[PDB]
RNA sequence: GCGGGGAAAGGAAACAUCUUAGUACCCGCAGGAAGGGAAGCCAACAGGGACCCCCUGAGUAGGGGCGACCGAAAGGGGGAUAGCCCAAACCAAAUCCUCGCGGGACAACCGUGGGGAGAUGUGGGGCUUGGGCCCGGGCAACCGCCGGCGGGCGGUAGCCGAA
RNA sequence: CUCGGCUUAGUUUUGCCGGGGGAACGCGCCGGCCACUGGCCGGCAAGGCUAAGCACGUCCCGAGUCCGAUAGCGCACUAGUA
RNA sequence: UCGUUGCGGGUCCGCUUACCCGCCGCAAGGCGGGGACAGCGGCAGGCGGGCUGUUCGGCUGGGGCGGCACA
RNA sequence: GGCUGACUGGGCCCUUGAACGCAAGGGGCCCAGGCGGGAAACCGGGGCCUAGAGAACGCUCGUGCCCCCACCAGUGGGGGCC
């Protein structure tokens, strides 16, 4: 429902077109660590198809999207879906590091946290920080789930 | 003797209501359900099975019941099953060059029309007819010769 | 709905304008690279997966750039009747997709073309992606789809024995479970 | 045999549309055959039921300076008979390749360890008698891999054969 | 869908190539000899494979109202040779 | 004329990244100029013996000119 | 002086075309419909007679409560006979 031509109307310099806001390195590393605690204690999914299925089904709490997907159209739909479903999402620089935090031997373009076992408070703080960054970038806030 | 399915020849408007019977491709799923088998069981028994057909003919049902009774009572030996007994797949060399990919098939017209109606088929068919001097190609201008002769002899 | 269904939207009306904005920048660098280039991943993943792409060893995706328009029809330099002297508008019965498939097959000798798909156009060039398979790779030989290209044999003794055993067991079962119902 | 490029002479009692002819010829690509093949079919309210090839439909419909001339298909009779898979839905690395060692008809495969592919999805599942999904019951389960052991037959030299 | 072209029996109706425009989604889409509307009927394109039954003759075997050294293959022979 | 053809500002002005032109550079890329014009593909009109195919009838005090005694 | 027969639908015959095949065109004799002139008879299907004349395909017009267009009906359109 969210129109892509208006959502991606202002691409940021030096980034793929699907990246809406700049995520600092400390926030990206923080989100990677929350994905790590979710994998060891709660529940996560890794891979674009599984993450899209989670976001559609409504079981997603936080989505992580890589900024180094070579064909960007592989993951370009995920931010639009996250905005339509009101799920917070954050960008991470390396799909290789995203896959390592997800626990697989290969890179992952996207990942999602279904349940954050020992990382609920950290996830809330991260969501608030991404919400403030979206506020600076002009997009509306996406409340935690 | 393994029975052969009997089906109705399609009654065309040209025929005017004259109907006849012919040997069908296989027994229908309704006819097989009438005797208690599916397509897999029938093909294992060696019957010809036509899962596409919708008709159910009582003569087919009676023949199936009789032959299956002989088979189950051991007075008849069923043939080998009507399933593929060999799998021979050849390595394909130069499919793109011989036009066997999807683009080649589309350009040859097999996506839209039948193989018999494609233009290359027409070319090969007429070439073979002219080479062998077959049915109509044994004489050139046969239709015009017939037309003029009919005019002269029926005036 | 899978992720590939959403991936397809960039080649639909809803995502066309943003995809066209992306292509206006990607095509600048594509116009400078060689005519045929092996790529790590297909540009249209869902289309490639439909056409039979998998990320296995021995599967090659090649981007091919060629010039559009009708083929280079030649004006005859010898005597012809007037119907046979035309140039403009006469085209070949081959398409540029098949031309791109043949060119990629020439570049990768011994590999077999599986399929190909259009990717983009500019004023002069058309871009295709051709999927090719190495039939000598063990990872390709046993694939159920790629075996149709690379060959496959089954000894007739295996199929005949299994079918005969199945038929024997089926008659034995039907003797119990169907004969009284048939006869009654 | 398959894909592509592709004439003219002659005929039309001249000749250009046309035909010759998608031929001659050229370029490229396979197999012992190739191509085709499993209904977004044909029919007409009655029904056929993948495909190829043969006989016919038929020089009929139709195309055409409606001239020369060109020219089906459905249907019927035969040869033969065979049906399946990839992707997706759903699960999410349960997967595949290679190599070392031990076992295992010299095989498949099994255990183990290293490497490679693989979340941009390996694998499972699915193929019109649509499927996925949920529930219940039953094996005649189903589907694949190897071609070891034994036997028979035939071929690639020959032997016997009446008066 | 539209324009140009080659082809086709395909004719306001065959297939395809090129230029330009360009869908929907199973409550959908496609076909039923001009187009549209309604009914009825038949199906599910734009992915891959598939034995048998059919072409051919370097070659092997058999036959012949075939020719019989100017005939018959150009060559019955140190013939595709001089 | 359709497309390539994009970005601003009020049919017009501007811009550069498209595209084109030249220089340096192995390449990577850099410099300068032009610039959504040009060039290029499709379609359409004009000029077009540059090139291709053809036709240039008959009667006839021989053919030709003439005439039509060609209806 | 009065009119439009330079008429509608058809047939047969003569000539072009000798005896002896063979277009178009032209003329004659009529039947039916409905007319004009005339008291009536009778005449009128152009010009007192013998010259002024054109196939196929295509297009156009006139005509019919007309026929057909692909499973059925309708609408627009197309074709058909004279
Ligand atoms: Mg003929
Ligand atoms: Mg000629
Ligand atoms: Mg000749
Ligand atoms: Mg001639
Ligand atoms: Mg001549
Ligand atoms: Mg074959
Ligand atoms: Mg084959
Ligand atoms: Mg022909
Ligand atoms: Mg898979
Ligand atoms: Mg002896
Ligand atoms: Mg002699
Ligand atoms: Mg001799
Ligand atoms: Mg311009
Ligand atoms: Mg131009
Ligand atoms: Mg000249
Ligand atoms: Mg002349
Ligand atoms: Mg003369
Ligand atoms: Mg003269
Ligand atoms: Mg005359
Ligand atoms: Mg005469
Ligand atoms: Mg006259
Ligand atoms: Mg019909």
């Amino acid at each position: 429902t969210i129109d892509p031509k208006t959502f991606y109307a202002n691409p940021l310099p030096g980034k793929p077109f699907y990246v809406r806001f700049e995520v600092p390195s400390d926030v990206a590393e923080k989100a990677l660590e929350i994905l790590s605690i979710a994998r060891q204690t709660g529940k996560i999914k890794k891979g674009t198809n599984e993450t899209t299925k989670a976001v559609e089904r409504g079981l997603a709490k936080l989505v992580l999207i890589a900024e180094d997907v070579d064909p960007p159209e592989v993951v370009a739909h995920l931010p639009l879906l996250c905005e339509e479903k009101k799920v917070p999402y954050v960008y991470v620089p390396s799909k290789e590091k995203l896959g390592k935090a997800a626990g697989i031997n290969v890179a992952a373009a996207a990942a999602v946290v279904i349940e954050a076992g020992q990382a609920a408070g950290e996830l809330e703080a991260l969501v608030n920080k991404i919400n403030e960054i979206r506020a600076k970038h002009g997009l509306n806030a996406i409340p935690v789930r | 003797m393994i029975p052969k399915p009997v089906v109705q020849v399609p009654r065309s408007i040209k025929s005017g209501g004259v109907t006849k019977w012919k040997e069908g491709r296989g027994f229908s799923l309704g006819e097989l359900k009438e005797v208690g088998l599916n397509a897999e069981q029938a093909r294992l028994l060696g019957l010809p099975v036509d899962t596409r057909r919708d008709s159910v003919w009582p003569q087919n049902v009676e023949a199936l019941r009789k032959w299956l009774i002989e088979v189950l009572e051991g007075k008849a030996t069923p043939p080998e099953p009507t399933l593929p007994k060999v799998v021979k797949v050849k390595r394909k060399r130069g499919r793109a060059f011989r036009g066997l990919t999807s683009a080649g098939r589309r350009s040859r017209g097999l996506i839209s029309t039948r193989f018999r109606e494609t233009h290359n088929y027409k070319f090969k068919k007429k070439a073979k007819e002219r080479r062998l001097k077959k049915r109509h190609e044994a004489t050139k201008g046969l239709g015009n010769v017939l037309r003029i002769s009919r005019i002269i002899n029926e005036s | 709905p899978s992720a590939y269904q959403y991936m397809a939207m960039w080649y639909r009306k809803v995502g066309r304008e943003v995809h066209e904005r992306l292509m206006r920048s990607v095509l600048i660098k594509w116009r400078k690279e060689p005519a045929i280039v092996r790529v790590e991943r297909p540009f249209r993943l869902e289309r490639a997966r439909k056409l039979g792409y998998k990320p296995k060893q021995g599967v090659v995706v090649a981007r091919v750039r060629l010039i559009r328009g009708p083929f280079n029809r030649r004006r005859p330099d010898s005597g012809r009747r007037p119907k046979r002297m035309g140039v403009y508008g006469i085209t070949a019965w081959k398409s540029w997709r098949q031309v791109a498939e043949e060119r990629a097959a020439r570049k990768f000798p011994g590999l077999e073309v599986l399929n190909s798909y259009w990717v983009a156009d500019d004023g002069i060039y058309r871009y295709f992606e051709v999927i090719l398979i190495d039939c000598n790779q063990p990872t390709i030989q046993r694939d159920p789809l790629y075996s149709g290209i690379c060959g496959r044999e089954v000894p007739r003794r295996r199929l005949a024995r299994r079918l005969r055993e199945r038929q024997r067991k089926l008659i034995e079962h039907l003797k119990k479970t169907l004969l009284p119902k048939l006869k009654g």
